[PDB]
């Protein structure tokens, strides 16, 4: 048509393109984009759908499409004079793209035109939205992003399960193709904040105002000042883009002699460990305009928020330096007049340079606990140890402490011949029957404890939203207001077990009972003290477990030091033991399911929920993956007890010496020393209730993302569209905390979103109608949030959702339930899988079985915890409890007739039946607990 | 949109 095309060759300017069409005559054209929203009716960053351009794509020599668009507009005349206005202002800067502005008849009025030349298709904002909001169902622009810049090939995703870290874990590198682009973009938005600022002009920056070629457009919403004092807001714009900058590793240019990935790599010197200077350069090269103070050394922050902050800063600066300047650091003192080598500092990774405070070079003999802190210390035993190349895992590895390499194995089971007949002669194990064994002990072979420490690969650096987490830190806050906790001193610590090991190199010499016995009282109290204003390294052992499983995975443990586990006890189990005292709480440590605790746990997480459905998740590698900025979190949020007895920096001292001791410390796996990169020991003294934070953590971050993803203009009810106006300012426009909006979010999650956690278990009970509107959280809000904020990918299959509440939730603790009736009213019970009772009952460790009359109190407890079966639907699973008590008769037959037979001695059956009638077992289970 | 002062 005459109009089309002279319409089209109107927006073909005085430059010389080749344009065509996007599917449309002069009308506009519709699409679905992601947008940061912000306007006093709605707020938040979700996909909506744009309405009112015209896109025209360009062509080549060779009439071929290429990546370039010219996108007009149509809009009313003020909007058009003020944009004209500012951008005349801003024409000069290289970050500006070019605009075009004219007028054109489309009926006997004249509207004007504003054009934008040679943009991408996609902006920052959809990158960030399709890797924060990841579903493998459909991922169409992810898909084009990679294939549209070389970082793949189509047929890459004919591959199944190319996306997931742990299986294939080489989509690591596509997403690293993506770093050099982020970094230019970066580097342009610096340039246009200065020239903001000369030029005397005032707005907000977003993500869909910038292209994929790093281009600024969009001026509606700035205003005007005198020159050289303009001020750009750009809090929601790098908070919402920080956890892409570490998966894509954007700063991988910055190891290169001059930023350029054409030339070799920087070679510093192996003595240096400061870089106090290069964090400093590059915070002002790439965060100029972020107004809140960054303190390289976290020894200087004011507060535990503050120490978050810059934390976070850290965990990317510290990927462009080398891994050998991380550790410990050591130096060279006098005893007597002989030289060692000992540690008097740190270099965290997240935490920077720490000097220890009372360090004394010339001494005397020195004392029982200076022996004790020297060790301990890897230094000695690493600096007089032979130098190691191992070649089997990708970890660091330090020194060789001996001459051989290590190759333990582990051994199979024993079989109880006697019990698996008598169960055969009652009718069990027949073909076609729905009880069969399956849990067996597994044999390894020599090179398996190595192959399972390897598993720390899945560790990797990972940046947060430090905005939204600051907020969710204070949401996690209030579940644990009811307990009380603080220091306490030697004579009030409790330890269960004194004959368990020491740890390395302490179980040369005894068990921990050799430990508390040579100590005194104040022996103790001066170490503990020691502690608030120094930092004592230590070394965790990896032990081989030998125990029954359904896999055949070997399965380890960690043995942490007794100079570790002695001080964190008084520093924490105050708090730990007050956790563990409550009844009716979200965390559930410390009761019991008998005498009717099952039923009181159930009916408490029902509450009062609406529509209710039950739901429960699964966490992939959870150990192995955790990221360190939410271990850090963890452990401020336990010490946040210790207001009155302790100062900022005796706590500061704390946490570093808590890093330093479970976090990243020196592993012995065999005979020699690995670094660990991270993730969570299990075998410290806080681990299920440090776990119990993090889920509540992650539960708590699905619910704000599922939220503020949802178009507020389709919210029917006003009071939850006000609650969704008040999260977005909460955390991307308010610096310090709100106290009345933090109660009243935390009041609408009790009442929706109702939560029963036991250190990473858990169950929900979920309103079922809010889930289906977006304002609740539901199973691909939590596929989503594990994937950018834990690098892992979480398959649907692990995870169940129950619609009816009469059955019990599918899975909990590995007990499932059953809705019985006891005496007049019904309960809830607990019933375990039949295979795993059997099975304990066919393999041992020898003695333990194979002669039962030796231990038929192993018997009595496998019937108690198999007496619920008995009211199953099923016939084969009431037939283990009754098979159990027959085998408990025939045991103590058995026994009492050889006593009388080689032996004179006569038995008497006064007080033992009782062990093969049920009423002994039922009374396990009813509401009056006895003993 | 993305507004400085709504109200
Ligand atoms: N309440 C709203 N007011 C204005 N624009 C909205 C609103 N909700 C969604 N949008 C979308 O955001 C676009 C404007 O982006 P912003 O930049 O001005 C609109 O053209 C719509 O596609
Ligand atoms: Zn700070
Ligand atoms: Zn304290």
């Amino acid at each position: 048509s005459a109009d089309a095309q002279s319409f089209l060759n109107r927006v073909c300017g005085v430059s010389a393109a080749r344009l065509t069409p996007c599917g449309t005559g002069t009308s506009t054209d519709v699409v679905y984009r992601a947008f940061d929203i912000y306007n006093d009716k709605v707020a938040g960053f979700a996909k909506f759908l744009k309405t009112n351009c015209c896109r025209f794509q360009e062509k080549d020599e060779d009439d071929n499409l290429i990546d370039s668009y010219f996108v007009v507009k149509r809009h009313t005349f003020s909007n058009y004079q003020h944009e004209e206005t500012i951008y005349n202002l801003l024409k000069d800067c290289p970050a500006v793209a070019k605009h075009d502005f004219f007028k054109f008849r489309i009926d006997g009025d004249m509207v004007p035109h504003i054009s934008r030349q040679r943009l991408t298709k996609y902006t920052m904002a959809d990158l960030v939205y399709a890797l924060r909001h990841f579903d493998e169902g459909n991922c169409d622009t992810l898909k084009e992003i990679l294939v549209t810049y070389n970082c793949c090939d189509d047929d890459y995703f004919n591959k199944k399960d190319w996306y997931d870290f742990v299986e294939n874990p080489d989509i690591l590198r596509v997403y690293a193709n993506l770093g050099e682009r982020v970094r230019q973009a970066l580097l342009k938005t610096v340039q246009f904040c200065d020239a903001m600022r000369n030029a005397g002009i005032v707005g907000v920056l977003t993500l869909d105002n910038q292209d994929l070629n790093g281009n600024w457009y969009d001026f509606g919403d700035f205003i005007q000042t005198t020159p050289g004092s303009g001020v750009p807001v750009v809090d929601s714009y790098y908070s919402l883009l920080m956890p892409i900058l570490t998966l894509t590793r954007a700063l991988t240019a910055e190891s290169h002699v001059d930023t350029d990935l054409t030339k070799p790599y920087i070679k510093w010197d192996l003595l240096k460990y400061d870089f106090t200077e290069e964090r400093l350069k590059l915070f002002d090269r790439y965060f100029k305009y972020w107004d809140q103070t960054y303190h390289p050394n976290c020894v200087n922050c004011l507060d535990d928020r503050c120490i978050l902050h810059c934390a976070n800063f850290n965990v990317l600066f510290s990927t462009v330096f080398p891994p050998t300047s991380f550790g410990p650091l050591v130096r060279k003192i006098f005893v007597d007049g002989v030289p060692f080598v000992v540690s008097t500092g740190y270099h965290f990774r997240e935490l920077g340079v720490v000097h220890n405070q009372d360090v004394n070079l010339h001494s005397s003999r020195l004392s029982f606990k200076e022996l004790l802190v020297y060790a301990a210390d890897p230094a000695m035993h690493a600096a007089s140890g032979n130098l190691l190349l191992d070649k089997r895992t990708t970890c660091f590895s330090v020194a060789a402490l001996t001459n051989n390499v290590a190759f333990q194995t582990v051994k199979p089971g024993n079989f109880n011949k006697d019990f698996y007949d008598f169960a055969v002669s009652k009718g069990f194990f027949k073909e076609g029957s729905s009880v069969e064994l399956k849990h067996f002990f597994f044999a390894q072979d020599g090179n398996a404890a190595i192959s399972d420490y390897d598993y720390y690969r899945y560790n990797l650096p990972t940046m947060c939203d430090i905005r939204q987490l600051l907020f969710v830190v204070e949401v996690v806050d209030k579940y644990f207001d009811c307990y009380d906790g603080g220091c306490i001193n030697a004579n009030q610590v409790i330890v269960n077990n004194l004959d368990k090991s020491a740890g390395f190199p302490f179980n040369k010499w005894g068990k921990a009972r050799l430990y508390y016995d040579s100590m005194s009282y104040e022996d103790q109290d001066a170490l503990f003290a020691y502690t608030k204003r120094n930092v004592i390294p230590t070394i965790t052992q990896m032990n081989l477990k030998y125990a029954i499983s359904a896999k055949n995975r070997a399965r380890t443990v960690a043995g942490v030091s007794i100079c570790s586990t002695m001080t964190n006890r008084q520093f924490h189990q105050k708090l730990l033991k007050s956790i563990a005292a409550t009844r009716g709480a979200t965390v559930v440590i410390g009761t019991s399911k008998f005498y009717g605790g099952w039923h009181n746990m159930l009916k408490t997480v029902y509450s009062d929920v609406e529509n209710p459905h039950l739901m429960g998740w699964d966490y992939p590698k959870c150990d192995r993956a955790m990221p360190n900025m939410l271990r850090i979190m963890a452990s401020l949020v336990l010490a946040r007890k210790h207001t009155t007895c302790c100062s900022l920096s005796h706590r500061f001292y704390r946490l570093a010496n808590e890093c330093a001791q479970v976090l990243s410390e020196m592993v012995m796996c065999g005979g020699s020393l690995y670094v660990k990169p991270g993730g969570t020991s299990s075998g410290d003294a806080t681990t299920a209730y440090a776990n119990s934070v993090f889920n509540i953590c992650q539960a708590v971050t699905a619910n704000v993302n599922a939220l503020l993803s949802t178009d507020g203009n389709k919210i029917a009810d006003k009071y939850v569209r006000n609650l969704q106006h008040r999260l977005y300012e909460c955390l991307y426009r308010n610096r310090d905390v709100d106290t009345d909006f933090v109660n009243e979010f935390y009041a609408y999650l009790r009442k929706h979103f109702s939560m029963m956690i036991l250190s990473d278990d858990a169950v929900v009970c979920f309103n079922s109608t809010y889930a289906s509107q977006g304002l609740v959280a539901s199973i691909k809000n939590f596929k989503s949030v594990l994937y950018y904020q834990n690098n892992v990918f979480m398959s649907e299959a692990k995870c169940w959702t129950e619609t009816d509440l009469t059955k019990g939730p599918h899975e909990f603790c590995s007990q499932h339930t059953m809705l019985v009736k006891q005496g007049d009213d019904y309960v809830y019970l607990p019933y375990p899988d039949p295979s795993r009772i059997l099975g304990a009952g066919c393999f041992v460790d020898d003695i333990v079985k194979t002669d039962g009359t030796l231990m038929i109190e192993r018997f009595v407890s496998l019937a108690i915890d198999a007496y619920p079966l008995t009211k199953h639907p099923n016939q084969e699973y009431a037939d283990v409890f009754h098979l159990y008590l027959q085998y408990i008769r025939k045991l103590h037959d058995e026994l009492t007739g050889h006593m009388l037979d080689m032996y004179s001695v006569m038995l008497t059956n006064d007080n033992t039946s009782r062990y093969w009638e049920p009423e002994f077992y039922e009374a396990m289970y009813t509401p009056h607990t006895v003993l | 949109n993305n507004e400085l002062s709504p109200v």
